[PDB]
């Protein structure tokens, strides 16, 4: 279950936003829901799998390019350099959706949608799932920050540990030496005053 | 002999001469003196000098009498 | 860390053992004179 929600500029109109929300179980492959408003009033529709196959052979087209395609243009996957212009025929609650290439223009994909009669509950539902996803990310921000913060913490306190290891290697050799050398030192007193008790001896 | 090559294996395999790394002379020289062998210096040992070196020396560079430096 | 303190303890305590035969040596023939 996802849903992206996209803003859109009628040509009729190009002067106030639309927001198209598209919602597809696993891919845009097998269907979709789509939902057009503007703030008053809002039009509702669904392509299934078969309608999608439809299109896609009177295009003569691969079906996963034209999913590519789809999906590129609906939710809101533009690309370094390609225009989509879609408009919406009121009188007629016909929307379509088309590639325009300068100044060849490829129509893209076309449904009809029905007014629902009630636009606020649809409205509603688009804001409260803004707000669910909002703070899902807000909480997902925070946390990740908090263990960021952490993570950098013990960072710094392991490789401050690892600078005053590494600086008391050397204290630690030098050291080591030293013991060495007094204790060869105290060794050759031994043999040298047992040579000397031998000799007088 | 500073290198070890096939006269100085000819030399070693024969035990009537000893080998001195060529650093004997030069610390000769720095202190104008015959100083005497040590471990460090020869790479082999005749039988006369290894029983020598052996009661002054022992099986490795480190000696009795004398004391060691690092 | 490891392998060089443990390989200079070795070193250093192989270099102790023969020192000790070597006054265990002399200790013992020095009874004799």
């Amino acid at each position: 279950m996802e849903r992206k929600i996209s803003r859109i500029h009628l040509v009729s109109e190009p002067s106030i936003t639309h927001f198209l929300q598209v919602s597809w179980e696993k891919t845009l492959e097998s269907g979709f829901v789509i939902t057009l408003t503007d703030g008053h009033s809002a039009w509702t529709g669904t392509v299934s799998e078969s309608e999608i196959s439809q299109e896609a052979d009177d295009m003569a087209m691969e079906k996963g390019k034209y999913v590519g395609e789809l999906r590129k243009a609906l939710l809101s996957g533009a690309g370094p350099a390609d225009v989509y212009t879609f408009n919406f025929s009121k009188e007629s609650c016909y929307f379509f959706f088309e590639k325009n290439l300068k100044d060849v223009s490829f129509r893209l994909g076309s449904f009809n949608l029905e007014k629902v009669e009630n636009p606020a509950e649809v409205i509603r539902e688009l804001i409260c799932y803004c707000l669910d996803t909002i703070a899902e990310n807000q909480a997902k921000n925070e946390h990740l920050q908090k263990e960021n913060e952490r993570l950098l913490r013990d960072w710094n306190d392991v490789q401050g540990r690892f600078e005053k290891c590494v600086s008391a290697k050397e204290a630690l050799e030098t050291d080591l030496y030293k013991r060495f050398i007094l204790v060869l030192n105290e060794k050759k007193t031994k043999i040298r005053s047992l040579h000397n008790k031998l000799l007088n001896a | 002999a500073g290198s070890e090559n096939i006269r100085v294996k000819n030399i070693i395999l024969s035990n009537k001469h000893d080998v001195v790394k060529p650093a004997w002379l030069l610390e000769c020289f720095k202190t104008k003196s015959f100083v005497p062998w040590q471990p460090r210096f020869m790479i082999h040992m005749c039988p006369s000098t290894k029983e020598h070196f052996a009661r002054e020396y022992d099986c490795y560079g480190d000696s009795y009498f004398i004391d060691t430096d690092l």
